[PDB]
């Protein structure tokens, strides 16, 4: 390990100074490392190993899912004629009388049935999820959560230097992503509109459309 | 147990003629080698070079080109520098095989393509054009494509795969490369199973060319597409 | 077959290339799904065998007991609404609540007669569980036999060591079910058989995508 | 798990005794023989010389008589789509139009149908026994040589389970026209035409139905 300012010792803290010393198996040499264990889940290092894909994974979906809600979303407001622009009520969009045109333009996709829909992603999840565990035909030893070669087409993790840099970015956005798809949940369980629609609100009057204005909505009643 | 009964062995080769010989550069290592070339196509041709001449024009006399050397021809130097001419012969025995196979695979991939969507559509495949310079439809369904777009589609998607497919500096692996191209690993191993799988390419490449030469030019005659001419031979031999 | 590292997994083929080293196939029920690594520790591991096991033999109980006031319901019992989700209403009823139909049964009024006698007996009963008792008490705490194995089936150590797969794989989609009566119970609100009726009256169009949009947020 | 004597028979795990003349050797052996027709080491051969081309032309069979009247369903015009109905249709006017189309192979002569078959299958059966310029001295019921062109069959290992499932397949497709032949004199329907009568109701549409059509006098 290189002096890389991510991994080690002298590695930043999630309280800053006020950390003190991290836990006595967070040694700084795993991606995002900044000792936050506080709870001690994680110290079995057969069970550590097992929150990393676990982490990992979650990561990879909510990254195509921060930007998955909002980009459909986004062009929605500007002329796009979607059945649903909103992330929460576009999974509606099957049972209208069109189908679930995408892009809102007719001559695509044009799905209509939900158990078609349904059939083939079963049946096309397993598969790829069966190939994540092992096997395939893309690789057929290599790493459970790095495996490079035809998922890395471009190249741009070769040198370990560099790799070793990604790697904290990629849990990081990662983290920033998971953070904010947990956003959008409770912002539409409260709110009950699009998130951007939320946020077109609150740069209308920052005072007043702040959350405090939704505080007393679940009073017992 | 066996008996020879009901036909003949022959102790042969089955030439196109059933008594002929074999012209001398084919040789039997070929799939496709029935022993049928008029004309000398591939035949080694060799050649002469000639010097060039004098432009010179500060000079008395600025002669001719003469004859240099009698040089042999060297086919099936597939060199990679080139790109654009990269064998070393027109006439060369290995460049014409590659030549049959890529007419052959690209024919037999239209004859079924020429029925199968009349037998849907009803279009046949000479009024395939104005039918959908209209509207971009298959089996039914329309495509959202202007006829510009796919052309532009066309170009630079089938331009990469003739462009990879000359990528390839191996003159058999031209022909049969195998690899991905091959996910069930048929003729990839198991050289005489292999072979004859070869010659069932080739027999399905030579009767689909002359199968298309036959839609084209009773279609350049009748104006009828390849089903439409086959039902008014029909029309008039049954009830006749 | 059933036990060593031959047994069936989780995924099937796909599942060798990652089970975990901590199970091996010395316990009844590896299939190899532990991928969350919360058993990695094995004497949690032995605590989470015991969880299980219990938690099966109460949906076995459970999910019999769910249908069985509704099946009756369509072969001409008389209850007054036996629904599983809201039966336990029935005790604020006039009459009490009757067993089956008759006032000569049962006929309870006073719930906290029934509660506070529950949690005496209950008491004392699950303390005997993992202490031991008047049932024995240096038995296993899964497994105790004996006065728990009256009919002799407990031997036959190639028999008995194949029983408790059968045990825990009709105790595991027991509880696998008991998941279901609650959210079909929830989402739909009528007892598993009548949506049971209704799905075999028109698959295609009666079934859960049909409630997919009932919890949208309206705000 | 299918040869020698840890093999599955025809009772199952409450076979008890299978006979005595099969070993767990040859394929489809379930050890049923309960009346004994092939104690003879000889006969047991011709036996099974004489169950596989059974299956083998009873497999190819189904998709004869399921097959077209499927296909009518979903928009080709049929002469007749009805498997035991299709003789018929050389003797009408229109003819045998394969596929219901008229430009196809549009037979008329029904004595000059069978006229040329007699010599093909007299010459393609005597090839079977022997000789024939496909594989002259070869095994008389497995021989590769070009009847198997993809090499399916290259490994001795692999090559015996092959053989089951040739045979699971074939009789259980053995046991559909025992079937086929009796719900066609039952019903006077096509097969599939039993099986989308019963998905209407199958408490009606039971072959208890028909329980009566033999009713003497
Ligand atoms: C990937 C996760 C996933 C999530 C979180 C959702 C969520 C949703 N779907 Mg959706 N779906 C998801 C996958 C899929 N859906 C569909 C097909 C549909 C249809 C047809 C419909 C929906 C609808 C809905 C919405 C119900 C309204 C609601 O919950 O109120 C607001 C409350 C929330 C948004 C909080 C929800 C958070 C969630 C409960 C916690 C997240 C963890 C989950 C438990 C993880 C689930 C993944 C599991 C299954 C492995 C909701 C946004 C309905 C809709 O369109 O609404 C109008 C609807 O009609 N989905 C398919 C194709 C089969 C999917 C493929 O996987
Ligand atoms: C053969 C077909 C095959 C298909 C369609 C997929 C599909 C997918 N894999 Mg998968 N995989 C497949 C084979 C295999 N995968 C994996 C191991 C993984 C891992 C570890 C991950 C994926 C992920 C993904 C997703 C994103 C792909 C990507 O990063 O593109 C980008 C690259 C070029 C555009 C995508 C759903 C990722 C995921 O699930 O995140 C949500 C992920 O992290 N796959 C292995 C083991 C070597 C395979 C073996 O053949
Ligand atoms: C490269 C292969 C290729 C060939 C052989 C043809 C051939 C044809 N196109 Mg076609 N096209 C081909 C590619 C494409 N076309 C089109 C778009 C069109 C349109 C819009 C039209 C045609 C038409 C025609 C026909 C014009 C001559 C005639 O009257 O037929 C008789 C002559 C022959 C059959 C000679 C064949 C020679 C040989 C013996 C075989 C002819 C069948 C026209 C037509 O007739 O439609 C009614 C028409 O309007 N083509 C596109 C754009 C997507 C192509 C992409 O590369
Ligand atoms: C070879 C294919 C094969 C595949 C793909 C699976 C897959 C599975 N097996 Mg296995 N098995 C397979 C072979 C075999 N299994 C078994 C025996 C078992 C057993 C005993 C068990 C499993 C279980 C499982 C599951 C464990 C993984 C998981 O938890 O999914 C998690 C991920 C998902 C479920 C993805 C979600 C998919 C779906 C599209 C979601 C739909 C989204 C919603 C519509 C919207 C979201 C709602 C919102 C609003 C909240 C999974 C479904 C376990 C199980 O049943 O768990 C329930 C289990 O107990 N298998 C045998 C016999 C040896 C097999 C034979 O080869
Ligand atoms: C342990 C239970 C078990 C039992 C009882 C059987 C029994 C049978 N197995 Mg076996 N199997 C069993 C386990 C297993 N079998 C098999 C695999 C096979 C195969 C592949 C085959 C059998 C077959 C047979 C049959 C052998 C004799 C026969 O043909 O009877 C036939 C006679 C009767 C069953 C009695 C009479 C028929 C009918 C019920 C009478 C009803 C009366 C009518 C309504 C009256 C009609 C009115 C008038 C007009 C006449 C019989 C049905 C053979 C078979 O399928 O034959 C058709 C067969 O091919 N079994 C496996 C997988 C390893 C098993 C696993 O344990
Ligand atoms: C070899 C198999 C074979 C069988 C079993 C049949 C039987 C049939 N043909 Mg067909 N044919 C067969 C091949 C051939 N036929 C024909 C030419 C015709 C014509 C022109 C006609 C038929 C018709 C019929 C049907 C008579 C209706 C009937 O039998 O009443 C109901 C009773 C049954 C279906 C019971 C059948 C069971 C069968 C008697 C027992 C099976 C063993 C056989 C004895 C084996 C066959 C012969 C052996 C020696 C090889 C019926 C589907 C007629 C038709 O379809 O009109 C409606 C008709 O007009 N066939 C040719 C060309 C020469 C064939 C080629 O070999
Ligand atoms: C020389 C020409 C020749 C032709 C055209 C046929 C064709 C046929 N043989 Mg025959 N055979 C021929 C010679 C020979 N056969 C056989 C031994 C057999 C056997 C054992 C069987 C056949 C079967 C068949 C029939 C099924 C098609 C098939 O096998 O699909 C395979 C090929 C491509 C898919 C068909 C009539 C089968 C049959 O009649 O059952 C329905 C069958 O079981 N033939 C031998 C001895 C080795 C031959 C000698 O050359
Ligand atoms: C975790 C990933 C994820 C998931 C599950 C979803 C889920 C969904 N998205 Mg979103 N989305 C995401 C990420 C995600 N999104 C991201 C990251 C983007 C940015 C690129 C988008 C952008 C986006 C748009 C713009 C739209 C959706 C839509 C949808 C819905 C239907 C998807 C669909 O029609 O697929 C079908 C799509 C494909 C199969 C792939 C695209 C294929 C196109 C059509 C080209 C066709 C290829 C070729 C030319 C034709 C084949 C040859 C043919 C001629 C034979 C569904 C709710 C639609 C909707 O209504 O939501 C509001 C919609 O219009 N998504
Ligand atoms: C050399 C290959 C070749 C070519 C150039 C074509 C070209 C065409 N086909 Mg054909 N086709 C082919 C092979 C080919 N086909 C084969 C091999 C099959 C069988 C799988 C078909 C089955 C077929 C059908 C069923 C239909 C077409 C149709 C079409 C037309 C537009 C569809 C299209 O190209 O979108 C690319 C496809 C996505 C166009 C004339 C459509 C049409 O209207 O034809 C008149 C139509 O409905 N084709
Ligand atoms: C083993 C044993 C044992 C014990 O011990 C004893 C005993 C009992 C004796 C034994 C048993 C036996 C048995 C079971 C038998 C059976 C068999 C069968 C059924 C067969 C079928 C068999 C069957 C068969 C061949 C069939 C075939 C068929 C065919 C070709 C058909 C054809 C066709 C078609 C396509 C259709 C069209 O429209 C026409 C035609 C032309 C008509």
């Amino acid at each position: 390990t290189p002096d890389s300012f991510w991994y080690g010792p002298e590695r930043p803290l999630f309280l800053g100074a006020f950390t003190g010393e991290p836990p006595s198996y967070l040694t700084g040499e795993f991606p995002g490392d900044y000792g936050w264990d506080t709870a001690g889940l994680s110290a079995d290092p057969e069970t550590f190993k097992r929150y990393r894909e676990l982490e990992l994974i979650h990561a990879r979906w909510a990254m195509l899912g921060a930007l998955g809600c909002i980009f459909p979303e986004l062009l929605g407001s500007y002329g796009v004629p979607f059945g649903e622009a909103v992330w929460f009520k576009a999974g509606a969009q099957i049972f209208q009388e069109g189908g679930l045109d995408y892009l809102g333009n007719p001559n695509l996709v044009h799905a209509q049935s939900i158990l078609a829909i349904l059939g083939t992603q079963v049946l096309l999840m397993g598969a790829i999820e069966g190939y994540r565990v092992n096997g395939g035909p893309l690789g057929e030893g290599l790493d459970k959560l790095y495996p490079g070669g035809s998922f890395d087409p471009l190249g741009l993790a070769d040198d370990p230097d560099t790799f070793a840099e990604l790697k904290v970015k990629e849990i990081k956005n990662g983290r920033l992503a998971m953070f904010s798809m947990f956003g959008f949940f409770v912002q539409a369980i409260v709110t009950g509109k699009g998130p951007l629609q939320n946020l077109s609100d609150h740069l209308a009057n920052p005072g007043t459309n702040n959350a405090f204005a939704y505080a007393t909505k679940f009073t017992p009643q | 147990r066996s008996g020879g009964v009901g036909y003949r062995k022959y102790q042969g080769d089955a030439l196109w003629l059933p008594n002929t010989t074999r012209p001398e550069w084919l040789d039997g290592s070929l799939p496709g080698d029935r022993g049928f070339d008029p004309l000398g196509l591939s035949k080694p041709s060799e050649f002469v070079v000639i010097g060039v001449d004098e432009n010179d024009q500060n000079a008395a006399k600025n002669n001719k080109g003469s004859v240099e050397a009698i040089v042999q021809a060297t086919p099936d130097e597939v060199s990679s520098e080139n790109r654009l001419a990269p064998y070393s012969e027109v006439f060369g025995l290995a460049r014409f095989r590659e030549c049959e196979l890529i007419h052959g695979r690209w024919a037999m991939l239209a004859c079924l393509g020429a029925l199968v969507a009349e037998a849907t559509t009803g279009v046949s495949w000479v009024e395939a054009g104005k039918v959908e310079l209209d509207g971009a439809s298959y089996a039914g369904l329309s495509l959202p494509f202007s006829i510009t777009q796919l052309i532009w589609i066309e170009v630079i998607l089938v331009g990469g795969a003739e462009f990879y497919r000359n990528s390839e500096t191996n003159p058999e692996k031209r022909c049969y490369p195998g690899g991905v191209f091959d996910p069930l690993k048929l003729a990839s191993e198991d050289e005489e199973r292999a072979f004859r799988l070869k010659t069932a390419e080739i027999k399905h490449a030579r009767l689909a060319m002359v199968s298309f030469f036959g839609y084209g030019v009773q279609a350049l005659s009748t104006g009828e597409g390849a089903l439409g001419s086959l039902a008014k031979f029909a029309d008039g031999l049954n009830n006749g | 077959e059933w036990y060593g590292p031959d047994r069936p997994k989780f995924l099937g083929p796909f599942s060798e290339g990652d089970t975990p080293a901590y199970l091996t196939g010395e316990f009844p029920g590896d299939y190899g799904w532990d991928t969350a690594g919360l058993s990695a520790d094995p004497e949690t591991f032995k605590r989470y065998r015991e969880l299980e096991l219990i938690h099966a033999r109460w949906a076995m109980l459970g999910a019999l007991g769910c249908i069985t006031p509704e099946l009756l319901a369509k072969n001409g019992i008389p209850f007054g609404e036996a629904v599983w989700f809201k039966a336990g209403a029935q005790i604020f009823a006039e009459g009490g609540l009757n067993y089956l139909g008759n006032e000569n049964l049962i006929h309870a009024q006073s719930i906290i007669a029934t509660l506070a006698f529950q949690v005496v007996v209950m008491g004392l009963a699950e303390a005997y569980r993992a202490n031991g008792g008047p049932l024995g008490e240096g038995l296993d705490p899964l497994h105790p036999g004996g006065a728990f194995d009256p009919l002799g089936l407990a031997d036959d150590p190639d028999t008995f060591a194949e029983l408790k797969v059968k045990e825990i794989k009709n105790g595991r989609l027991a509880m696998f079910s008991m998941f279901g009566f609650f959210v079909q119970a929830i989402v739909t609100g009528k007892g598993p058989i009548q949506n049971l009726d209704d799905h075999l009256a028109n698959p295609t169009a009666v079934n859960a995508f049909a409630y997919a949009t009932k919890f949208t947020p309206s705000a």
